[PDB]
């Protein structure tokens, strides 16, 4: 067996190559304490990782070491995967391979680093980088498709034919459900609630995660909870008052179909979608408009497999049929995929070897993993 | 490839097929040991008699067969010094791995090009349908490989005479 | 081979589980019997050897001796995890307040309790207790005094690289 | 074949692989075509580590040092040659008797086909050494390995009978009171 | 590589060190060549001097063909006395050399090129013989047929460079022809071999390589060689001809085209052994195509979690 | 050295065939003339377009002996001769019609005819082979592996 | 045979020493390292070896070391390797020589067929010897090749970069039952040095770094604790190298206790590896005290060193007197129990001017002998028998 540690921007998923879900799952979050220690002795700590920091959030500043997929601060992403070998998994990285994961077009040296990180500190005696959205293909049982991931920091569309990648045709768009969070605290401090603090960003994080919906048509959608109480719906936060939220539920997550609405200049995830379908050569299009598979928390979203059908049929030529694979899963299907993957028989031959990383260094790296 | 070798190995595949029922059986000549009847001889009772299948007097097969063990040889289209040299070399791959591929003897026996041993303890842990579904389909593409392998080694030569030629 | 405890050769030692409390300098209260202060003692021994000892992957224990250099050389590896990138005052209240925190003791999450006797009576655990509290903040201060040896405001390299060199691979 | 071993507790492993695995060949010729030729003596073993290890020449090739004690260095005769020099320096009217029962005993006398190549050996080394090979008189030779089944643990069974024959004769064991009155001297009472 | 290089890489090598060195230690090295060609490097007398000596089969028709003074042409002033069993030597003195890493280099790039250097001297006579019967044929268009029939036998030159080699090559006013009489002794390399030379003379007649020389090829010898000592029809010799017209040997080419056509059949023999490495990676990719038949035969079982040293793992 | 000398072959005198299979009741001269009355009759056969009775009386009775090569070899050239005229539709008509003794010789002859391609068409006796296994069954197979050696 | 100088091939984990039979040094010494790539199909025409391979990191290849741990175990490479090394660099035809070639004491049946059948099949060379590799470096630590200079009988420690085996040899033969190989050489200890620069993170930590400094500052200590305490005492100790990047700029390195700690791979091999324990110099007395009775003087008496990873400063001195102390403390019991003092033995290593490359030193001589040609198989056996000719084990007792 071999870890795979999809090491995402917002949760960090782990586990071991053939089984059926990840058993680490975790925020991809490093707290330090904002205020006077005070009691001597009391269990204390000069930082907490993961649900340590998100239970103790009220005393911790927290942040993320990776921002839209790139290591940011490698010092706390140690930190990070100290906790998942030796808190989170309970082995020993030097026993183990590790199938690690990155989005595509990154920065050349965040794979750099990793793989020296993964040598140098955890003493692994083989890991690789696979790309995320060829990963999510293997979990949908295909060889085929144009995959739509969109984690915590980025979205990404890859298409893949037959096994080949189009490496011309793969898109990056840096939203994703950070900036889904970030802008719902700026609506919802419209209809009278702030949260400012790293701690009350996780409590929007979890009224994002249960109360927001895409809608089929969102002007319809709008003038609907403009004249009714029926769109309306109730939070209650850690401190027992309660949060009332209407337009709020479908505005957020529709600045993935609308990214004007946090200021940027880009297409919506079902026309960057559609570009990267129509930068594929004529015959492969059919196949991957039959194959478009969602993957990544920020397509959890109620209604948003349907928009997405939706919205590329309008695109798309009305002669075929357009199908969006939503798998209820999907909120894991990078691991899944790179469990798959990390069990196949050739891929043991694919590895980067600790002797062969001392032999070459950290370049090693742009040479193997593609 | 089967149209032209369709009678041929029909033949080989039914009589492969009736050969491979195969036993436990320890030594009679030997105490707390047992060894592939058909590979050492000893005790002729055992033996069942050596059956030949041929397509021409190049292409043939030879099965032997035993209580617990079956040695199947065979003679492989070599109809240029090429293939004679391509189809050798071949062989000494396929049976340089031969531990991987289990049924496989490591040297053929005397006039044949490659040669299989077929055990009883094969007969229980693998799937004795899908061993002579390999040794059928190895026999269907082997000369479609070798005449593949003489067309790169044309190939070659070409480039060579052409990186050659074109530097004057 | 790795390096044994000198004090394997002693006779008559007091004990409790199966450490040995030999003969200790030090200036912290507790139950440690004084040794002269002219002599190696245990803690001399233990850093001494630490950095050749931390290196080797086999190690048989000849008596109570050599199960007190281990715990020590297990206790120099959580220091050396501490120490870094401190003024010899912060590491010194660092290292003092990482030797007094609650730990686990032999019979009960200690990582060797398979080589290690639980205590012989539930008075011989307050005894063993009492006893590595003061050997491990000695221990603590008696290290410092070596890591800040040539400068005083940052641990010196020459010590730090032990820092993940895990003696058999175990851990405190 | 690239495995090492060279720890204490090592040995114990190596001693179950050898006595889970190991085996005399019967004709050596035989067993090196089946070894160079075939993939047929190949077997896996899981060591305690959970590792899995090939071995398949090593199962004959381990327990032939006894009957060629030269593969570990030794200069003397192996099994067959050593029990055939020791029976024939005994006298013309006991050599029979020895030929008709050569008991078998001891753990490293279980490997599969010892007692097999043993006889076959001691044929075949009467005939080099005393037929010169004329083949019209050996049929006449007989010989009989004893190979009970119980023969690995035939010296405690065989003291168990021992010890019963001589329970009741309190005066043919060496005493206490005779070993603390004569020291050393009293165990010259156990045989020349 | 697929090319092979035209000068004695040890040589090269060395000679760049030595031409270098602060501090020259002795040296004494026999080195061997292609066509059973032998050098000897050695400091005889002081480290401070190096005798590089050739040994070759074929010097003394060499010599025959203008070659003591192309190699004092080329040479010059460091030409030496032959060493015992060598037939030509040259003596470098290491405080002697020119002033520049640049003539330094080119030093020793033609002292490594001395082996092609012994052997250009038949082509150097047969181009520069072939402008003397050009200028004659410029000069009298209707008398050039009869100065072309006898310059194909009194202008001729052989060598029988090794013992199943001879290089046969001839002036005519408007090319030189050369014709390697050829041969594989080993039994592989003759069966490859015959489709390397079938395929040489295919290539020539495709469109991308009509500015090659022309090639022809037979196994009875050119007309025009027929009757030169040591070339026999029956004896397993096949004849690659090159005809060189002006155009392969103008004044920019002339040692470019020398030194790339005597390797002519050191290359085809080199490539007859690459083969075999390619033939081996085409067989053992479908010997891998072969397993995946035999492992559907193998019955779907999980094997138990194991570390990367195969150790037995206890989760999940 | 002692270790290469066979004391197995003369100490231990291994089964011979004949204890397995029993003895032939008829003499060498015997069969020659019982298989020289057979062959004419199936050469006639061929020449009166009536191959199919000409392999029925061939088939009515088979020479086996290590001491009978050379009328084996005589029997086994009619054999093919007989399979070579016979047409490739009454195959199927002509087995089924055939006792499991007769089916048995003749899956018998026909690999006696394929392990000598030099002497005899393997084209006729592989497209005999497939008819002969697709209507009686991999048991007759079973019977030519299990069968006497000198057949 | 052919009257044409043999050709040398000692092929390595680390490097390939290649040459003619009789010159006084090899032509080629490079490391034993392939570059790889990873509308005709030329990509294993595409390679390059030796210093020509550490060259073309920069352009996209991927260097592999065919030979690991003392074994060939990538049969394409090494097929590639000596086809270059051969027509590139040797610059020879194979059916005019007969070659020299080597390989450790263990390697397997499987290891020398598949040689013998590269060598007269792709290559057809008139003949082959494969060699026992320390056995040559037995004849390179002779004064002389005149037979009065001769010591056919001594113990030899080879230590390359992959593997270390000690063989003890008498009157000229080979006591294969007493050969002990360690699994450890140059490679493990610089993969040591390398392991301590990273953990100090020092500005370099490439394999080439950590090989400098093995060759330059690393030496063998009396005893390691005695050694660390040096490093307190005496400043000087730690020293500074200077390391240009992959990239082509300067770098600084301390180079500190790696110093003495990484030459103690071999006198303490638990330092290295979970997997071997016994030290070289109780290694080396394991050797010759399996060996027989009266060859044991012999034995001890030359102790020739062999191999790159033999030349750190003070081995030679750290092995004899460690060695020393185990002969006398064995010889000291029996004197103890006897009552009489006996004449002890001399313990002598040797450390010689051709010990770096001793192996094909010694194999030059030995193909230089008349007899030669006879030892060989020769391509008309291999037309015979193929590569089975060579599958016996030479070094050991065999069965059958
Ligand atoms: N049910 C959900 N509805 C909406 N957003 C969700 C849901 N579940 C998870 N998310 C969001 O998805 C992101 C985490 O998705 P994930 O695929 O794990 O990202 P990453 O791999 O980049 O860390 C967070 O922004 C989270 O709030
Ligand atoms: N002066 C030296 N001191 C220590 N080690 C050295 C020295 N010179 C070379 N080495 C090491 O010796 C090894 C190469 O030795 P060599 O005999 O050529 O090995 P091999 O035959 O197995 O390839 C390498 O690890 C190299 O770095
Ligand atoms: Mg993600
Ligand atoms: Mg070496």
């Amino acid at each position: 067996t071999a870890l795979v540690c999809d090491n995402g921007s917002g949760l960090v998923k782990a586990g071991f190559a053939g089984d059926d879900a990840p058993r680490a799952v975790f925020p991809s979050i490093v707290g330090r304490p904002r205020h006077q220690g005070v009691m001597v002795g009391m269990g204390q700590k000069d930082s907490y990782v993961g649900d340590e920091a998100q239970s103790k959030r009220g005393i911790l500043t927290l942040k993320y070491p990776i921002e839209h997929g790139i290591i940011t601060n490698w010092d706390d992403m140690e930190k990070i995967w100290h906790h998942t070998f030796y808190n989170e998994l309970r082995v020993a990285p030097e026993e183990h391979p590790t199938l690690l994961t990155e989005a595509p077009l990154n920065p050349k040296a965040n794979r750099e680093k990793m793989t020296q990180i993964m040598f140098e500190t955890f003493n692994v005696p083989a890991m690789y980088v696979a790309i995320q959205a060829v990963l999510s293909l293997y979990a949908s049982g295909r060889t085929t498709g144009i995959v739509l991931d969109s984690g915590d920091g980025v979205t990404h569309n890859v298409p893949i034919y037959e096994g080949y990648a189009l490496p011309h045709a793969i898109m990056r768009l840096d939203l994703a459900g950070r900036d889904l969070t970030d802008y719902l605290m700026k609506i919802l401090t419209e209809r009278g609630y702030s949260f400012v603090t790293t701690a009350e960003r996780e409590i929007v994080r979890d009224i994002k995660e249960k109360l927001c919906y895409v809608a089929l048509d969102f002007e319809n959608e709008m003038a609907t909870a403009a004249s009714s109480s029926s769109l309306e719906k109730s939070y209650e936060l850690p401190d027992g008052q309660v949060i009332t939220i209407g337009n709020e539920r479908f505005r957020c997550p529709e600045t993935l179909f609308q990214p004007s609405f946090i200021g940027m200049e880009s297409a919506g995830i079902h026309e960057t979608t559609y570009n990267s379908i129509m930068k594929c050569d004529i015959d492969i299009r059919k196949d991957l408009y039959a194959n478009n598979v969602m993957s990544g928390g920020t397509t959890m979203y109620p209604g948003i497999a349907d928009r997405m059908q939706k919205e590329i049929t309008a695109l798309a030529p009305s002669t075929m049929k357009i199908k969006i694979i939503a798998p209820p899963e999907r909120k894991y299907s990078v691991w899944i995929g790179g469990s798959i993957l990390a069990s196949l028989s050739t891929f043991q031959q694919m590895w980067i070897t600790k002797q062969e990383y001392d032999e070459a260094g950290p370049s090693i790296v742009h040479r193997k993993c593609f | 490839m089967s149209n032209t070798l369709r009678p041929y190995l029909n033949a080989v595949r039914s009589t492969l097929t009736a050969s491979l029922a195969l036993e436990e059986f320890s030594s009679e000549i030997v105490e707390r040991q047992s060894q592939p009847e058909v590979e050492v001889g000893r005790s002729p009772e055992i033996l069942l008699k050596p059956l030949v299948v041929s397509r021409n007097e190049q292409e043939q097969c030879l099965i032997e067969s035993s209580v617990n063990s079956v040695r199947f040889s065979i003679r492989i289209k070599q109809v240029d010094e090429i293939e004679r040299i391509l189809v050798r070399k071949f062989m000494q791959f396929l049976m340089g791995r031969a531990e991987s591929f289990f049924i496989l003897r490591r040297k053929p026996v005397q006039g044949y090009d490659i040669s299989f041993l077929i055990t009883n303890y094969h007969t229980e842990e693998m799937l004795k349908h899908k061993l002579v579904d390999f040794i059928i389909e190895f026999m269907e593409e082997v000369d479609a490989e070798i005449s593949e392998m003489k067309l790169f080694l044309n190939g070659r030569a070409r480039l060579v005479a052409e990186t050659y030629l074109s530097c004057f | 081979p790795a390096y044994h405890s000198s004090f394997l050769s002693l006779t008559d030692v007091p004990t409790t589980g199966n450490i040995a409390m030999l003969p200790l300098k030090t200036k912290f209260r507790g139950p440690a019997y004084p040794a002269d202060e002219s002599q190696m003692d245990i803690i001399d021994e233990c850093i001494g050897l630490f950095r050749a000892n931390c290196f080797f992957r086999n190690f048989e224990i000849k008596g109570p001796a050599d199960r007190t250099l281990i715990y020590g050389t297990l206790f120099i590896s959580e220091c050396l995890g501490r120490v870094n990138g401190l003024n010899y005052r912060d590491a010194e209240r660092q290292l003092n307040s990482l030797a007094l925190e609650n730990f686990s003791i032999p019979g009960s999450g200690f990582p060797l309790n398979a080589l290690y006797a639980p205590p012989l009576s539930p008075q011989d655990a307050e005894i063993m207790r009492t006893y590595l509290t003061q050997f491990r903040q000695e221990l603590a201060y008696r290290l410092l005094s070596h890591v800040y040896a040539t400068e005083k405001d940052h641990p010196s390299k020459w010590w730090t690289c032990f820092s993940k060199r895990r003696f058999m691979n175990k851990a405190l | 074949k690239g495995y090492a071993f060279n720890r204490t507790a090592d040995f114990e492993t190596v001693r179950e692989m050898k006595e889970k695995l190991c085996y005399v060949s019967y004709d050596l010729e035989l067993d090196h075509k089946l070894s160079e030729e075939t993939t047929v003596l190949m077997r896996n073993y899981t060591l305690p580590d959970g590792r899995v290890i090939k071995v398949g020449s090593e199962r004959y090739e381990c327990p032939e040092c006894l009957f060629q004690p030269h593969l570990v260095g030794s200069e003397q005769p192996g099994l067959s040659e050593f029990i055939f020099d020791t029976i024939q320096a005994a006298d013309v009217d006991i050599r029979k008797y020895l030929y008709r029962a050569i008991v078998l005993s001891g753990g490293s006398s279980m490997y599969a086909g010892l007692p097999s190549r043993l006889e076959k050996e001691i044929k075949q080394l009467w005939f080099e050494r005393v037929l010169h090979g004329d083949p019209a008189r050996l049929p006449n030779f007989k010989v009989k390995i004893e190979d009970a089944p119980r023969r690995r643990h035939a010296v405690f069974i065989g003291g168990a009978v021992l010890a019963d024959i001589m329970a009741q004769n309190d005066h043919m064991w060496v005493s206490k009171a005779e070993w603390e009155e004569y020291g050393v001297r009293a165990l010259d009472k156990l045989g020349p | 590589m697929l090319s092979l290089d035209y000068n004695n890489i040890f040589i090269y090598e060395l000679l760049t060190e030595r031409f270098s060195s602060e501090n020259p230690s002795s040296i004494d090295q026999v080195v061997t060549d292609f066509d059973g060609v032998t050098f000897h490097i050695s400091t005889p007398e002081e480290k401070t001097k190096i005798l590089i000596s050739l040994s070759m089969k074929c010097y003394p028709e060499l010599v025959n063909y203008g070659t003591l003074d192309l190699l004092k042409q080329i040479y010059g002033a460091y030409v030496h006395e032959p060493e015992m069993g060598y037939n030509f030597s040259i003596l470098i003195d290491l405080q002697q050399l020119p002033a520049t890493d640049e003539e330094k280099e080119q030093l020793a790039m033609s002292i490594s090129m001395l082996k092609r250097n012994v052997l250009a001297a038949p082509f150097h006579r047969a181009f520069t013989k072939q402008a003397e019967l050009a200028d004659l044929a410029r000069k009298d268009p209707e008398n050039a047929p009869m100065l072309d029939k006898q310059a194909t036998s009194q202008e001729l030159m052989a060598i029988h460079y090794r013992d199943e080699e001879t290089i046969v090559l001839w002036p005519e006013h408007d090319r030189v022809t050369v014709v390697f009489s050829t041969k594989f002794r080993e039994e592989t390399d003759r069966i490859f071999g015959k489709v390397f030379l079938q395929e040489f003379v295919d290539a020539r007649r495709r469109p991308a390589i009509q500015t090659a020389p022309q090639v022809l090829f037979s196994y009875d010898p050119p007309l025009e060689i027929r009757d030169i000592q040591g070339i026999q029809k029956g004896d397993d010799f096949g004849f690659v001809t090159f005809v060189l017209f002006e155009r392969h040997f103008t004044p920019q080419n002339r040692e470019d085209c020398i030194s790339h056509i005597q390797v002519f059949r050191n290359t085809l023999h080199f490539h007859i052994k690459a083969s075999k490495a390619y033939m081996h990676q085409r067989m053992r990719k479908r010997v891998a195509d072969f397993q995946k038949v035999l492992n559907r035969a193998k019955p779907d079982v999980e094997l138990e979690r194991k570390t990367a040293t195969g150790r037995s793992f206890v989760r999940a | 050295t002692f270790r290469t000398l066979d004391v197995d072959s003369i100490t231990e005198p291994v089964l011979t065939e004949q204890d397995i299979f029993p003895i032939r009741n008829e003499t060498a001269e015997q069969v020659q003339a019982a298989v020289s009355q057979l062959i004419p009759q199936a050469r006639s056969a061929i020449q009166t377009g009536n191959a199919l009775q000409g392999l029925k009386t061939l088939l009515s009775y088979v020479p086996y002996g290590n001491d009978v090569q050379e009328v084996r070899t005589q029997y086994l050239n009619a054999f093919v001769d007989v399979l070579s005229n016979i047409r490739a539709a009454d195959i199927p008509a002509f087995v089924k019609e055939c006792s499991t003794e007769e089916i048995d010789n003749i899956v018998n002859f026909i690999y006696r005819g394929l392990a000598n391609p030099q002497a005899y068409n393997s084209s006729v006796l592989l497209n005999w082979h497939e008819k002969v296994v697709e209507i009686s069954g991999i048991g007759c197979i079973v019977r030519v592996l299990n069968s006497r050696p000198d057949l | 045979a052919s009257f044409n100088v043999p050709i040398i091939m000692d092929n390595g984990t680390g490097y390939s020493k290649l040459g003619y039979a009789g010159n006084d040094a090899p032509s080629y010494v490079f490391p034993t390292v392939i570059a790889t790539r990873s509308k005709r199909a030329t990509e294993d025409l595409d390679f390059f070896i030796g210093n020509d391979a550490l060259k073309k990191a920069s352009a996209g290849y991927s260097l592999d070391y065919p030979i690991r741990h003392g074994q060939i175990e990538n049969w394409d490479h090494m097929e590639r390797f000596w086809q270059q090394s051969l027509f590139k660099y040797l610059r020879c035809e194979p059916e005019d020589h007969y070659f020299l070639l080597t390989e450790p004491p263990l390697n397997p049946p499987e290891n020398r067929e598949n040689t013998a059948e590269i060598m007269f099949e792709s290559f057809n060379c008139a003949g082959l010897y494969i060699a026992v590799q320390a056995v040559l470096a037995l004849a390179a630590s002779w004064t002389s090749s005149k037979v009065t200079d001769r010591s056919l009988t001594g113990t030899v420690v080879d230590s390359g970069d992959g593997v270390t085996h000690i063989i003890p040899v008498a009157e000229g033969y080979v006591i294969g039952s007493s050969i002990k190989t360690m699994p450890l050489a140059g490679r493990d200890v610089t993969y040591f040095v390398q392991s301590l620069l990273r953990d100090r993170n020092e500005p370099d930590s490439s394999l080439k770094t950590a090989e400098r400094i093995k060759e330059e500052c690393c030496y063998v200590c009396p005893d390691i604790v005695k050694e660390f305490s040096r490093f307190d005492r005496e400043p000087d100790r730690y020293l500074k190298y200077a390391s240009e990047s992959i990239t082509g700029h300067s770098t600084t390195i301390d180079v500190g206790f790696e110093r003495f700690l990484a030459p103690e791979i071999f006198f303490n091999p638990e330092i290295a590896s979970s997997d071997f324990l016994t030290p070289l110099p109780e290694l080396v007395d394991n050797v010759v005290q399996s060996s027989p009775i009266d060859v044991r003087k012999g034995l001890y008496k030359n102790i020739v060193l062999s191999g790159g990873s033999t030349l750190f400063k003070n081995f030679g001195n750290r092995l004899q007197r460690d060695l020393k102390r185990i002969v006398d403390e064995r010889i000291h019991r029996s004197e103890m129990l006897s009552g009489a003092k006996s004449g002890g033995v001399d313990v002598n290593v040797i450390s010689h001017k051709r010990q770096r490359n001793a192996v094909w030193f010694g194999g030059s001589l030995l193909a230089q002998t008349p007899e030669f040609g006879s030892y060989c198989h020769t391509k008309a056996d291999y037309e015979e028998y193929g590569a089975s000719i060579a599958r016996r084990y030479q070094i050991f007792g065999n069965s059958l």
